[PDB]
RNA sequence: GUCAAGUAAUUAAGUGCAUGUGGUGGAUGCCUUGGCAGUCAGAGGCGAUGAAAGACGUGAUAGCCUGCGAAAAGCUCCGG
RNA sequence: GGGGAGUGAAAUAGAUCCUGAAACCGCAUGCAUACAAGCAGUGGGAGCACCUUUGUGGUGUGACUGCGUACCUUUUGUAUA
RNA sequence: CCCACUGUCGUUGAAAAGCCAGGGGAUGACUUGUGGAUAGGGGUGAAAGGCUAAUCAAGCCUGGUGAUAGCUGGUUCUCCC
RNA sequence: CUAAAACUAUGUGCCGAAGCUGCGGAUGUAUACUUUGUAUACGUGGUAGGGGAGCGUUCUGUAAGCCGAUGAAGGUGUGUUGAGAAGCAUGCUGGAGGUAUCAGAAGUGCGAAUGCUGACGUGAGUAACGACAAAACGGGUGAAAAACCCGUUCGCCGAAAGACCAAGGGUUCCAGUCCAACGUUAAUCGGGGCUGGGUGAGUCGACCCCUAAGGCGAGGCCGAAAGGCGUAGUCGAUGGGA
């Protein structure tokens, strides 16, 4: 239920050695220059040269 | 275990999420473009497609499938006078979902649902 | 669960106020050692 | 006069802990690990400058008789020889010369053969 | 010459921050810019705005042109904390801490 | 050159120690606006002419404090 | 919230403001560490790095290795589970 | 409406005594509002030592009071005999 | 491990302790002897406990002295000295005090008391986020919208989850504005902050007149005192009176 002795900092850290985090998958448009998420729409509406909300 | 089982559940009773995709089909067909989360979005073509393969042909025991299925009489008028028309010999894929980033409040991945040749 | 306190304000004044302290000779010692404290509120 | 043992403590326990600078943990960090963390290595410390003596004598008594066995001796008969020879050199120059010069102690292990005989 | 932002008082805890502050950790600042405006962390809203603080500043108080700035230093410190009382069941009552940052960016080039 | 046998160097997800540089925190030092104990000398009461203690008010503009009381941060006279 | 500019003798004296310790938490550098069993040290000891020097020098680290079951209290007696 | 028989759950609870499914009484020796009375070796008790402000084989607060404890615990720098 | 690495007997070597010896150093007692320094000898494991000698801290005198902005105390390193408690010097920080010596007085030394106060860890970025009545989309605003507003749908209650009083609360009511903190998330929203506004009575209620239970009670009776009971009266709604 609880611990019997408190973990020792190093201990605590070879857990959070797991922790990190990852950066996405990002493309350059080339209709647009822009930087998106590779496979997602852009934030102006733009994706594999087609538009939505002109 | 889940084998070939199909269907989503998104956490709501059958109840609930027959009236939310009668919602979403109803909302889809009248602005032909709305913002929604990517598993209700891909969970839509299911619903929304079957709708518009319904509304090609235009008998009156047709039109009252819709309404059983829609409960919405405009978005039985639109199925069988725009949206059927149109889509006379598109042999299926009528809807269009593009991921969209991620909601703000919710970081849940989001997705647009458009009709193909709308606008 | 029906807790203690069930206010009242008449019950309140009758019980723990300045003119029921004034009316006995150890009320008025309670009112005497709250002035001798330096009490803010002497009574209720 | 009140007397405020601030400053004392202080060093005090800042100098305990100089004394345990490497340890591991806590050991090095919290003065009540350190204080016995250092009064340990203290006893440890005595204690082996009494086991030093011993384990450098056991070195140079292996290092005799490898050198003592490569001259068809062994460690107790050419001990036992160059003390009937009246020599009186001392295991650690004698480990010494084994290592570092093995003529001479050849020459060594010639006088204790001549003494054994 | 390194260009120092630091954003003092971050209503976030340094734990969180760090996860962030480790992913562009000696990065261009393109590519740092790129790694926290596609990030769903609210860390990284906030280490966005110490960082382009930093350019800002480099640029302005120091005329660094920003096409070869780095980000060559970058750490979050604990900052102050909130003290608050939570109720617990059957009248105990357990002590809550809001826990705030300090993160300090260096571009360099 | 190839093959075989034998045998080094080379990783750090993370961690330890040391140093450097920070954060947090508010010890220490220095300081005193407040206290403690006395000595000497006084005084030892206030109140129906309404006390102690309060409430409410009172300001060009005030929240609280202090003063004051519908004459209300105050009126008159005398002295400095 | 900060970076400059400015004030000031001083701004890591900038209002959470004299000094600013420890626990505790970061980042940077050097060395070690992914075939090896335990109070984490101690005695020895290779290698590496940096200072210096022509050192049998210093500073950090510490492969490998012998020995080694915390402290207090209470007890006839405690590594004591 | 008043109560609380059974069970599951809950047991750092949504809750310092509940929820939920069932259960009992429900024109009476009923339930309930407002106001009043009884005060600590006392009160009140269709009586369980029950209750008397989450406290009851003698309430709480203050004072005697720093009660007493042949019993636990603790008792702070150094060296020498 | 088997003509032993077993057993019996015998021998020659060797290893082996903080024992003994060597070398160097300290110290107690005693004896000589300078007359307090060296020799000589014997000694120097220790709990309870007894004895002896010291270190350091605050304060008083010495001190109207001595050191200090050419940098005190304090803090943080380094080097060094002593058997120890400790001392000394110095780099950085710090910015105004410090104190020899010899006496004197003690709130004079902390690791433990399930010690006390404050800070901060571990658990752990884990459990949980408070009724399983339910949401979806479009538009707006905004730095940002799952939660705010507008709209279109869906759902839930409907002997309460609606409406009105008393009690209690005390401005939470309404409007404009702001989002740090508070709100178990975000919030542009709010019962949150700031500013302003708002409660209109002969008939409603209270006050008022009247009394119940009960209280207080001139006199009075009783009681060491304090006080207790009570008459006349006077209060007291939960009831009566336009
Ligand atoms: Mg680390
Ligand atoms: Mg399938
Ligand atoms: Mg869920
Ligand atoms: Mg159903
Ligand atoms: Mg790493
Ligand atoms: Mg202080
Ligand atoms: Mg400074
Ligand atoms: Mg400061
Ligand atoms: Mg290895
Ligand atoms: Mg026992
Ligand atoms: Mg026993
Ligand atoms: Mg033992
Ligand atoms: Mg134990
Ligand atoms: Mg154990
Ligand atoms: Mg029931
Ligand atoms: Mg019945
Ligand atoms: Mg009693
Ligand atoms: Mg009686
Ligand atoms: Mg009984
Ligand atoms: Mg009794
Ligand atoms: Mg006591
Ligand atoms: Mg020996
Ligand atoms: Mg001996
Ligand atoms: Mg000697
Ligand atoms: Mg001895
Ligand atoms: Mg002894
Ligand atoms: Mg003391
Ligand atoms: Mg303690
Ligand atoms: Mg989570
Ligand atoms: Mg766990
Ligand atoms: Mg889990
Ligand atoms: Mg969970
Ligand atoms: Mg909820
Ligand atoms: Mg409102
Ligand atoms: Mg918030
Ligand atoms: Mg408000
Ligand atoms: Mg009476
Ligand atoms: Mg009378
Ligand atoms: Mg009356
Ligand atoms: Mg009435």
């Amino acid at each position: 239920a609880v611990q019997q002795n408190r973990k020792s900092r190093s201990r605590r850290d070879m857990r959070r050695s797991h922790d990190a985090l990852t950066e996405n998958a990002l493309t350059v448009d080339q209709a647009t220059g822009e930087t998106h998420r590779r496979h997602h729409v852009t934030k102006d509406g733009f994706y594999r040269g087609r538009q939505l909300f002109a | 275990m889940r084998h070939r089982n199909s269907g989503v559940k998104l956490g709501r009773t059958s109840s609930h999420r027959k009236a939310m995709f009668q919602n979403l089909a109803n909302s889809l067909f009248e602005h032909e473009l709305i913002k929604t989360t990517l598993p209700k979005a891909k969970e839509l073509r299911r619903v929304a497609e079957p709708l518009i393969t319904l509304a090609k042909n235009d008998t009156v025991a047709n039109r009252r499938l819709a309404f059983a299925r829609t409960r919405n009489a405009a978005t039985v008028g639109k199925l069988f006078t725009v949206l059927g028309p149109r889509y006379k010999e598109r042999n299926g894929g009528y809807l269009r979902v593009l991921k969209a980033g991620f909601r703000a409040g919710d970081a849940a991945p989001m997705a647009y649902v458009e009709l193909v040749d709308r606008e | 669960m029906k807790r203690t306190f069930q206010p009242s304000e008449l019950k309140r004044k009758r019980v723990h106020g300045f003119r029921a302290r004034m009316a006995t000779k150890a009320g008025r010692q309670v009112l005497a050692r709250r002035r001798a404290k330096g009490r803010h509120s002497l009574t209720v | 006069a009140r007397v405020k043992r601030g400053v004392v403590a202080h060093r005090r326990h800042k100098k305990i802990l100089a004394r345990a600078k490497g340890y591991y943990g806590a050991r090095s960090r919290v003065y009540r690990v350190a204080f016995q963390a250092v009064i340990k290595a203290g006893q440890y410390a005595y204690r082996d400058r009494r086991q030093k003596k011993r384990q450098f004598r056991a070195l140079w008594i292996a290092r005799i008789n490898a050198g003592a066995r490569q001259n068809g001796l062994s460690y107790s008969r050419m001990i036992d020889g160059l003390k009937k020879a009246q020599v009186i050199i001392d295991r650690r120059v004698l480990a010494d010369i084994a290592m570092h010069d093995a003529v001479a102690f050849a020459a060594l292990a010639e006088k204790a053969k001549g003494a054994l005989a | 010459m390194e260009v120092t932002a630091k954003l003092r008082g971050a209503a976030i805890s340094a734990q969180k921050a760090r996860l962030v502050a480790d992913l562009i950790r000696g990065k261009s600042v393109a590519h740092a810019l790129n790694i926290l405006n596609f990030s769903n962390k609210k860390a990284a809203v906030l280490v966005k705005k110490a960082l382009e603080s930093a350019i800002a500043n480099a640029e302005h108080n120091n005329s660094l042109d920003v096409d070869d700035l780095k980000v060559s230093t970058i750490y979050v410190d604990e900052g102050m904390s909130l003290k608050r009382i939570m109720p617990r069941a059957k009248g105990r009552a357990d002590r809550i801490t809001k826990r705030t940052c300090h993160i300090t960016v260096k571009v360099g080039v």
